């Protein structure tokens, strides 16, 4: 699942993406509705990330800053 | 394949109902002519030193480029009837049709 | 797999050797790196080696949406039911969307400017950051999907995110088919070959094989002969942009920082519209920015793209020039004089015979780009045949072709017939003056330009579900 050409890794499906940090904010927002969070938790569980701790921990392992989520 | 469908699958699967992988991703290319290999089934021409192709030595790709392709940049002929957008739409289109994967380091 | 630094020929490496008296690489012990394409059946003494296509062959905008379900979901905005594609959360282009950033362990975009720290972009295809002009077109279609989904939400409020995503994806795909077959392909093939290989569409034929032929992957690299040695950026008056209007191409490959920090996509799209393409001539085949300095900023040595094309055709075991001419029903030259007549250039035929010995062994890209160009076309007879045959199979063998019965209503087809690439530029950029008639022919400002008010916007009235 590694897209390589001319020796350059152009994409890796296993790595956490930067725009997915904005989904963590929605899950932690007390004003976001239940159906919205339910779709985001389903999206993250399909990547093996079942709890909010797992989601923040995956973002940390792949280089993102998660100080705001402490 | 679902006998009723309104949208394309992301993978291209099920577009052809009789052979559902035709056009789908992560499948071998179709061949319009049988492949021509140095050993008949896998090694490329130029692999083994001294081995000829159809009676002639294999020309180094860089040598062909240096002799036929090379030209002085400041003498470039601009195309009067094509915008550089004509070039760019082609690469964007090529990236809709094919990506040949190669092994990562 | 140490093909990036080693010049030893062991599988999967197949390095290009350096000839004597090379104009750039004086060290004959060095090499240009090259990894053999993955075989479809590894470790087999029964099947003749073939390669894989990681994408959908259909003209279905998979360079925007992806060709595998996990990447396609990652490209979507999952925080609402608006059916939008995800956008960059840190940067915007004058208040407009940019493609999201991708997370690569060894990012080549970061190597182009170490202080900027702008990584590669994330799109339907993994090569979106190869050159900022390609990035500008990927960004343009990302904005077009979001604009369409927004307009469909306002028309059909009860539609969920999946429905809005699918309905806009269907329109963007049809727009790519319309720009390709109506505006682009007739300018590649010329009128004779366009009528020959692409007659008037009749209907979907489930017996037409829609797969890409292995030869098309190398033949369609004729576009490398159109590449200019600079990236051109122009201001809101179509005049050179203040510092660095003509950037050498060896300093733009993987330079995603230039999109973010040097003015966004408007100056790049205006440069694409008002700069001519390079003309392919028999003694001016390809520029040194790709023949000597391809990806030199992000790699140990600058690659040679035309030489990579020829080595790739041998990696893929493709037959030579005469076998493809025979396949096309074209004459196959045996002597130097016969090759000179076919090319209408005896000096080029002499050069080709001195390198290859016989027109049987000429690599398909080299022979194809060597041929004289068809009237009002930018390919010769051989490449017109391969490209033309491929695109007919992609059109007739596609059950979701925009003109096929049941795909769209007659009223939606009438509405889609009004779309054009200059109008998509109008709808999703700060550009207000765009190219006239065919965007791919128009190339001189102001002669070939019109204001956006003259172009009608796509009417989505026929998409209403009461
Ligand atoms: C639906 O599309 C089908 C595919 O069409 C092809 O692709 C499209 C995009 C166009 O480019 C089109 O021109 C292509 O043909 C289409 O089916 C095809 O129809 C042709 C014509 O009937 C068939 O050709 C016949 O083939 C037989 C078998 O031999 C073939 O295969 C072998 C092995 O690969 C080769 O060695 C041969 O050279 C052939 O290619 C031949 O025996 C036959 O010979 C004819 O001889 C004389 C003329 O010389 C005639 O008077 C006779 O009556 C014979 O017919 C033909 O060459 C082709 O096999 C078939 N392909 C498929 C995939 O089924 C179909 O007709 C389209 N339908 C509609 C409604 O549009
Ligand atoms: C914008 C500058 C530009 C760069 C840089 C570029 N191309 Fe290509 N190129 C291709 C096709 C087709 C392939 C083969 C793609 C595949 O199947 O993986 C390709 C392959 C390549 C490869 C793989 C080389 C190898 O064999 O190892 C590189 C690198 C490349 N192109 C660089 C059609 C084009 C077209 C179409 C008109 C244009 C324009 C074009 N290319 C413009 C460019
Ligand atoms: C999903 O869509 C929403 C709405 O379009 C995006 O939210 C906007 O984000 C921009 C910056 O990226 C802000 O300036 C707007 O104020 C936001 N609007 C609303 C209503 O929230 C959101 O960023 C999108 N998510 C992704 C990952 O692209
Ligand atoms: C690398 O990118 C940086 C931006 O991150 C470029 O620096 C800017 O250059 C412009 C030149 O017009 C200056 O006006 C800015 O003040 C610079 N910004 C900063 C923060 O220094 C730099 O030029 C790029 N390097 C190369 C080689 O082009
Ligand atoms: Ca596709
Ligand atoms: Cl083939």
């Amino acid at each position: 699942k590694v897209y390589s050409q001319n020796g350059l890794v152009l994409h890796d499906d296993a790595n956490f993406l930067e725009h997915e940090l904005s989904y963590i904010d929605v899950l932690l927002d007390k004003n976001a509705d239940q159906a919205t969070k339910d779709n985001l938790r389903s999206y993250f569980a399909d990547k093996g990330l079942h709890s909010i701790k797992d989601i923040i921990n995956k973002a940390k392992q792949d280089g993102f800053d998660v100080s705001k989520y402490e | 394949c679902p006998e009723q469908d309104k949208y394309r699958t992301i993978t291209g699967m099920c577009n052809n109902r009789r052979s559902p992988t035709l056009g789908a991703s992560n499948r071998a290319f179709v061949r319009w002519l049988p492949a021509e290999y140095e050993d008949g089934f896998s090694l490329p021409y130029g692999w083994t030193p001294g081995v000829k192709r159809n009676g002639f030595p294999v020309a180094l790709a860089r040598a062909v480029s240096n002799e036929i392709v090379r030209f002085p940049t400041d003498q470039l002929t601009p195309d009067q009837e094509r915008s550089l957008m004509f070039m760019q739409w082609g690469q964007l289109l090529d990236h809709d049709l094919d990506f040949t994967p190669e092994p990562a380091a | 797999v140490n093909c990036e630094t080693s010049c030893v020929q062991q599988p999967p490496c197949f390095p290009l050797k350096i000839p004597p008296n090379d104009p750039r690489i004086k060290n004959q012990a060095d090499c240009i790196p090259f990894f053999r394409s993955c075989p479809a059946c590894p470790g087999s003494n029964i099947t003749i080696r073939n390669q894989i296509n990681a994408l959908t062959s259909f003209v279905d905008a998979s360079m925007v949406y992806g060709s595998e379900e996990p990447l396609a979901r990652n490209l979507r905005n999952m925080s609402n039911q608006l059916g939008l594609l995800a956008v960059n959360q840190r940067f915007q282009d004058n208040g407009r969307a940019l493609l999201p950033f991708d997370n690569l362990h060894d990012d080549p975009c970061l190597l182009t400017n170490r202080s900027a720290r702008i990584p590669c972009f994330l799109a339907g295809d993994t090569r979106s950051s190869e050159m900022p002009e390609l990035t500008s077109m990927h960004t343009l279609l990302l904005r077009e999907h979001n604009r369409l989904a927004t307009e469909l939400k306002s028309l059909n409020p009860r539609w969920d995110g999946e429905r809005l995503y699918q309905e806009a994806r269907k329109i963007v795909g049809a727009m790519v088919q319309i720009i390709t077959y109506r505006d682009y392909l007739p300018l590649v093939l010329g009128p004779t070959a366009m009528r020959k290989y692409l007659p008037t569409y009749r209907s979907y034929n489930d017996s037409v094989d829609p797969r890409i032929a292995n030869v098309f992957t190398n033949a369609f690299r004729y576009g490398h002969t159109l590449i200019q040695p600079f990236m051109f950026r122009l201001d809101n008056r179509y005049q050179p942009m203040e510092p660095n209007p003509r950037v050498p191409l060896s300093r733009v490959f993987f330079a995603s920082w230039r999109v973010v920090l040097e003015g966004g996509i408007d100056p790049i799209l205006r440069g694409l519209m008002a700069t001519p393409a390079k003309l392919n001539r028999q003694n001016q085949i390809a520029v040194d920015e790709i023949r000597e300095r391809l990806f030199e900023q992000v790699m140990r040595i600058g690659l040679d793209l035309p030489a990579l094309n020829m080595q790739r055709s041998r990696d893929h075991g493709l037959p030579g020039y005469n076998a493809w001419r025979r396949f096309c029903g074209l004459p196959q030259p045996e002597t130097v004089g016969q090759l000179g007549t076919v090319l209408r250039n005896l000096k080029l035929a002499r050069k080709l015979m001195e390198q290859y010995g016989t027109p049987n062994n000429i690599d398909i890209w080299m022979g194809g780009v060597s041929e004289p160009l068809k009237r009002k076309g930018r390919v010769g007879p051989l490449l017109a045949c391969i490209i033309g045959t491929q695109f007919r199979k992609l059109r007739d063998g596609d059950r979701f072709w925009w003109e096929n019965e049941g795909v769209f209503s007659m009223q939606q087809r009438q509405a889609l017939a009004q779309i054009s690439l200059p109008r998509i530029i109008c709808d999703n950029t700060g550009i207000t003056t765009v190219s006239k008639n065919n965007i791919f022919m128009s190339n001189s400002y102001p002669r070939d330009f019109v204001n956006c008010s003259t172009l009608p916007a796509l009417n989505l009235a026929s998409w209403r579900e009461a």
